[PDB]
RNA sequence: GAUGUCAUACUUAUC
RNA sequence: CGCUUCUCGGCCAAGUGUAGUAUCUGUUCUUAUCAGUUUAAUAUCUGAU
């Protein structure tokens, strides 16, 4: 359905750069999905713990300058 | 009152003369309008009461009967420091219904 | 509407934080020279007297914050 | 239509088995349109079929079909329409809306309903079309102008109030521009309604906003009409503002002291009138603004005579109680003689204005009563006390002030022995007339002054008003009432002359005829128990118990008022008619359909509930509190509210065991004004008795899988919470699980129900430390503040404003944190409202429970008067 | 035998596949023949 | 001046069975003239009647002065007459 | 999820 | 008509007017970009395309 997908928000195209720049059909989805297994498998890579100041950061380099900030 | 939404208070300068209520309104309250536990007495404004205007109705605005006073919940929640309680204009209420 | 013009410091949904603190700063102020306590207070903590505060206080109430933004 | 006669047919087809007798229609469900109302719905009988053919004016079209609907539609299709235009009215436009409802209130075969709904269109029109109606003030002016100066009040309170929403909605400059050239106009009428308007634009607006411009409009020397309509509008302005104009009494005397010197006799008399009408607001206190008009005016009442020497009286008696003692001893020491030159005027007018004067010339001292006696009563009574001035109102009653202005004056018993002969007139409006002041004097005065050589004469007079009255008026009952109350005790012998002509007045053939005696039986019930009259109450008890058998419901509601006030006036245990045999019989007088007779009935029953309950076997109320149910649900707001009284009575009586089964069975109705009203009749039997005994109870009823019972039953929960108030402490814990699961449900009725009961609970537990209950009740109330419906949006800020003084400002403070500066504009608002509302209900509370806030760059928010310590 | 309609707390009537409300009993029987109903048979 | 819930019918309830016609149109004819006057012949409708009078304020005077009116069966309840209620049984 | 027609039901001791 | 006896029975179609609201039922948008009003962000609208 359309109206399903555009009441929703879905059909919309974000970008994760954190997580091999990904894909994402949603802002609901997104922010699901920031608290999932592959983007804290993602953020593991580059050396920053799973927490909750990271929830909304999405560039590589501003998440290494909120890591090194605390 | 708080049935009719479209209903608005004078809130004038409060001065010495007393509200009145009439015979179908006695014992109601003027702003929550219950018959529980009376504590202040309403005090109407000077333009509220001038001439022929002395001794009427807050509520409905006929001739008045007891005397009106406030209810146990509004004079601990600061509704009785507030302007005059006296219903001015009357919209939508008791206009229709003596046309039908 | 009418509830900011007939009572001062209400706020709308368009209030800004420079005007609340302004608002709060003078309740505040207006308490500090309401109370004795307060006066007494502030008259103890300094070397100044009540009506000294109470000048102080009454010329701080023009702009407390400072310029607006 | 309700009056057209019908045929046989359409008469047999509306009754049901078992009975022995003893294109003209617009596009589908429109309704019916009126061969005269074809001209403004022309465009509806043709189809629209909207494709490539539709202008803006396809959006008009439907507009006027919504207003055709709403005019000759069915009230809820009226109401859709009005929900329509109500809210789609920035949408549609001023233009269209007001090019369509313009001619449609213009026509000359239209109705009072149709007016009337038209006005309420344009009055809701007006809200949403704020600052957009600018170029439509004259065209809405024009319809709105002859509303004022119609005959029904409600239709001119109407027009006044839209002009006053145009006032508001136009600004002050709009209306002046608009209002000008409808000053110099030719008609006169219409340069009425236009000072009427300009009055109401300055009453809404403000004195000095328009204060210059009718200032400028007054000393404009041009023509004697705009001088005319200028001092009509400041003379309606002073009319309708009482109290309001005297901080501006200076600034319109000043200007109204420019006239009453021209050529022009009738801008002197509207000057005149003016100056009246202001004297009229500052009646103890217009002399201060009135020291320049007391020398032109008096010598107009020397130099001329006529109707503006008429006017001139009247000013002079309305400024006259306004000055100074010595001043207005020697005002009425020289204006007595022209007011009794003027006693035999035949203008109707002037005689109006001598009568309204002569009441205020004798009010004070300086007016002796021997003279006023000899040479001022005697005239008073020859030339004013006639048989015309009865029949309009507005001379019969400033004539009844008169005398009784002169009563209190003089004497009551001069006026008492000049109008006691004509009490026994042959005209109706003159003996009623005579009845009420007589009854004003009795009430004013007393009855000390009256002898014993007029007292019989009185009460005669009075009896033959009282048994030769034609019309249903109470004026004559309440002037015996008043004749016996002010008699006390010298009324003694009169019983057997009144109350013989009272049973005698109970069997006739007339039906309003037993109505007045037991309406005069029942006023003059409380003057025989004061004159130790005993027999005679018992005789008229006994015969009034036999007397409920009239056919005449209107009679038989008399005759329980009687009745009640026989039971009031005497002991209750201590009746000729006992309850023994009352109470039974008084139960298949419950069953009546009409409104005062059940309205008695009710009374009587609660009466004999609360002084009687002894009388019977305890299962004659058990059989009364089941018709008890059946009392509601009545247009008359009087028996609902003593049926509550009368269960609580009844529960206090036969105990709170057997009523709660009949209130809890009766809340599953689905009927409007018939399970509040059970609801407030179990929170009464709560209240009267021990609450705990209906605790688990109303525990119960929220069991059952209904959502009427249990809405009922938060009602019920939530009313007698706000019965008991201080006495809830002990039943708070067992109403925390109810009201914590009501609040859970996806009703919204239950949620505001519970938000009421939180509002009461937090109310009444003020002070007791009963806190910890109302921050979990608080928890789950503030979800429900994000809801639409107005009902629970009132319900949950009542709920806010009844625990922010129970639970203390700081906890309400710390809830509505954090949201004030919030992105979304619809929580934002609902925080700054709720803000707004715990700083008017305690602004000092909120200096100590403020947040830190840090120093900005450029400006500082610390406080570093409370961070400081010794 | 419709296995959607059930009763909920508060005296009411819903249907768990279209997941709808109903107040009377004459509106559940009427809610079974429709396009969202049918669509909610022909999907499951 | 008229609310729409007045009609030229009106219906009565709980009248005593043993009423004649003469009776109940003497207590009819009170407030004007009553064109016509049913009374029920079934057990399931004994106790009720229609009176349809000529005119519609004679009809609103027979209501307000008809309700609960004195009678042997029981209080004469006067009500207006509803094409819906009498039409419940079918 | 929104719209515009229809019906049902609920709330404010409204009359 | 009065008194006595037997038997039976009783007592201690609830309407209309006003304000607000929650559900189905009959329906519509796979228009790719650009600029603007608006929205917390979507959605929607105006243009140009």
């Amino acid at each position: 359905p359309y109206w399903l997908y555009k009441l929703h928000g879905l059909n919309i195209n974000y970008n994760c750069e954190i997580c091999g720049n990904y894909t994402y059909r949603g802002p609901k989805a997104f922010q699901r999905h920031f608290a999932e297994w592959r983007h804290a498998h993602g953020m593991r890579c580059l050396g920053i713990p799973n927490t909750a100041h990271f929830a909304n950061v999405t560039q590589i380099e501003d998440a290494v300058s909120l890591w090194a900030k605390l | 009152a708080k049935h009719h939404p479209d209903l608005i208070f004078c809130r004038k300068q409060a001065g010495v003369a007393i509200g009145r209520l009439c015979e179908k309104c006695d014992g109601k309250c003027v702003i929550c309008d219950s018959y529980v536990r009376p504590c202040t007495l309403v005090r109407i404004c000077d333009e509220c009461n001038y001439g022929s205007y002395q001794g009427r109705c807050v509520i409905c605005g006929g001739p008045g009967v007891s005397d009106a006073y406030y209810c146990k919940e509004c004079t601990i929640q600061e509704k009785d420091r507030d302007g005059c309680p006296k219903i001015v204009n009357l919209g939508s209420s008791k206009t229709d219904l003596f046309y039908e | 509407e009418h509830l900011q013009s007939k009572y001062i410091g209400t706020g709308h949904a368009d209030t800004t934080k420079w005007e609340w603190l302004v608002n709060q700063h003078r309740d505040s102020y207006c308490s500090y020279m309401g109370h004795f306590d307060l006066l007494n207070y502030f008259a103890i903590a300094e070397n100044e007297s009540k009506a000294r505060v109470r000048f102080n206080l009454m010329e701080k109430m023009l702009q407390p914050c400072g310029p607006p933004a | 239509e309700r009056n057209r006669p019908l045929s046989d047919e359409e008469l047999d087809a509306m009754f049901p088995e078992g009975y022995k007798v003893l294109n003209d229609q617009p596009s589908g469900n429109l309704p019916f349109l009126k061969p005269d109302d074809i001209q403004y719905f022309d465009k509806l009988l043709v189809d629209v079929d909207e494709s490539t053919l539709s202008p803006e004016e396809q959006k008009e079209r439907k507009i006027m079909k919504l207003l055709l609907k709403i005019k000759n539609g069915t009230p809820p299709m009226r109401k859709a329409a009005l929900r329509q235009i109500t809210d789609k009215a920035r949408e549609f436009g001023a233009g269209p809306l007001f090019n369509q409802i313009l001619p449609l209130l213009m026509s000359p075969t239209l109705e009072d309903q149709e007016r009337h709904l038209l006005v309420k269109v344009i009055d809701r029109i007006l809200y949403k079309l704020d600052d957009l109606v600018r170029p439509y003030v004259h065209k809405i002016l024009v319809v709105i102008e002859p509303l004022l100066i119609d005959e029904d009040y409600y239709a001119r309170v109407e027009g006044r109030e839209i002009i006053s929403n145009l006032a508001k909605a136009a600004g002050l400059a709009t209306m002046i521009s608009t209002m000008r050239p409808d000053i110099d106009n030719m008609d006169e009428y219409v340069r009425n309604t236009t000072a009427r308007a300009f009055a109401v634009v300055a009453s809404a607006l403000g004195i000095p906003s328009l204060l210059p411009f009718l200032k400028a409009v007054c000393k404009s020397k041009k023509s004697w009409q705009a001088r005319h309509t200028g001092i009509k509008i400041v003379q309606q302005i002073a009319i309708l503002m009482g109290c309001a104009i005297l901080p501006h009494l200076r600034s319109l005397v000043e200007i109204i002291e420019h006239g009453l010197v021209d050529e022009q006799q009738k801008v002197r008399t509207i000057s005149a009138l003016a100056i009246a009408a202001l004297a009229e607001a500052a009646t103890p206190y217009g002399i201060e603004s009135f020291d320049s008009v007391l020398k032109p005016l008096w010598k107009g009442i020397r130099q001329h005579r006529g109707k503006g020497l008429a006017a001139f009286l009247k000013a002079i008696g309305y400024l006259i109680p306004l000055m100074d003692a010595e001043y207005a001893n020697y005002y009425t020491r020289e204006v007595m003689l022209i007011l009794i030159r003027e006693f035999q005027s035949p203008d109707e007018e002037m005689k109006k204005i001598v009568l309204k004067v002569v009441k205020q010339c004798c009010g004070t001292d300086g007016v002796e009563a021997n003279y006023i006696k000899t040479e001022i009563l005697p005239p008073f009574f020859k030339h004013f006390w006639q048989h015309r001035m009865a029949l309009d109102r507005r001379n019969y009653r400033q004539l009844v002030d008169t005398t009784v202005e002169l009563a209190n004056k003089v004497g009551a018993a001069e006026i008492i022995s000049r109008i006691v002969d004509d009490l026994k007139d042959e005209a109706e409006q003159y003996r009623k007339m005579v009845m009420e002041t007589i009854e004003k004097i009795m009430g004013n005065l007393g009855a000390a002054d009256i002898d014993h050589k007029l007292e019989e004469q009185l009460i005669d007079g009075i009896l033959y008003a009282f048994q030769e009255q034609t019309t249903e008026d109470s004026v004559m009952l309440n002037g015996f009432g008043t004749v016996v109350n002010a008699l006390g005790k010298r009324v003694k012998p009169y019983l057997p002359q009144i109350c013989g002509t009272v049973l005698w007045r109970l069997n006739n053939k007339s039906a309003k005829v037993r109505q007045q005696a037991a309406d005069l039986i029942s006023r003059t019930a409380v003057v025989m128990k004061t004159c130790q009259e005993e027999k005679l109450m018992g005789h008229l008890g006994v015969v009034l118990y036999e007397y409920l058998g009239e056919e005449y419901p209107e009679v038989l509601g008399s005759i329980l008022g009687a009745l009640k006030a026989i039971v009031n006036v005497i002991g209750m245990h201590k009746m000729t008619p006992p309850i023994k045999d009352l109470l039974p019989r008084l139960t298949p007088i419950l069953k009546n359909r009409h409104e005062k007779v059940q309205e008695n009935c009710i009374d009587l029953v609660g009466r004999i509930a609360d002084r009687g309950a002894e009388y019977v076997s305890a299962r004659e109320w058990m059989r009364i509190c089941f018709e008890l149910l059946e009392l509601l649900k009545a247009h008359k707001k009087a028996i609902r509210r003593a049926t509550v009284n009368t269960f609580g009575y009844i529960a206090k009586a036969i105990g709170p065991h057997d009523v709660l089964a009949t209130l809890l069975n009766n809340l599953k109705v689905q009927e409007r004004q018939n399970r509040v009203c059970t609801t407030v009749a179990i929170a009464i039997v709560a209240e009267t008795c021990s609450p705990f005994t209906v605790l688990p109870a109303l525990m119960n009823e929220y069991r059952v899988p209904e959502l009427n019972v249990q809405n009922g039953v938060l009602k019920s929960l939530s009313f007698l919470f706000e019965y008991i108030g201080e006495m809830g402490k002990d039943y708070i814990y067992a109403v925390t699980p109810l009201l914590e699961d009501a609040l859970m449900d996806r009703d919204l009725v239950h949620r505001q129900t519970a938000s009421a009961v939180v509002q009461h609970m937090s109310l009444g537990v003020y002070g007791f430390g009963c806190e910890d209950s109302l921050n979990h009740l608080l928890n789950y109330v503030w979800p429900n503040v994000f809801e639409t419906s107005p009902h629970v949006i009132q319900a949950v800020m009542g709920a806010l404003e009844g625990l922010r003084v129970a639970i203390g400002p700081c906890r309400m403070l710390q809830y509505c944190l954090q949201g004030l500066f919030h992105p979304a504009r619809k929580v934002r608002d609902v925080y700054w409202k709720i803000y707004n509302s715990i700083y008017i209900g305690s602004q000092d509370a909120l200096i100590a429970h403020y947040p830190r806030i840090y120093n900005d760059d450029k400006n500082t928010y610390i406080r570093y008067e409370l961070d400081y310590i010794l | 035998k419709d296995p959607y309609f059930m009763k909920n707390h508060l005296g009411s009537y819903e249907c768990k596949l279209c997941l709808t409300l109903h107040n009377n009993e004459g509106s559940y029987l009427a809610h079974t023949q429709g396009k969202k109903h049918q669509t909610n048979l022909a999907r499951r | 001046r008229l609310p729409p819930e007045v009609n030229r019918i009106l219906y009565i309830r709980n009248l005593p069975y043993k009423i004649t016609a003469e009776e109940m149109y003497d207590i009819f004819g009170k407030y004007g003239p009553i064109r016509q006057i049913r009374v029920g012949n079934t057990p399931e409708t004994r106790g009720t009647a229609y009176v349809v009078y000529e005119d519609i304020f004679d009809a609103k005077n027979a209501c307000d002065h008809l309700s609960g009116f004195n009678v042997c069966n029981r209080y004469l309840v006067v009500l207006y007459y509803n094409a819906n209620r009498a039409f419940q049984k079918m």
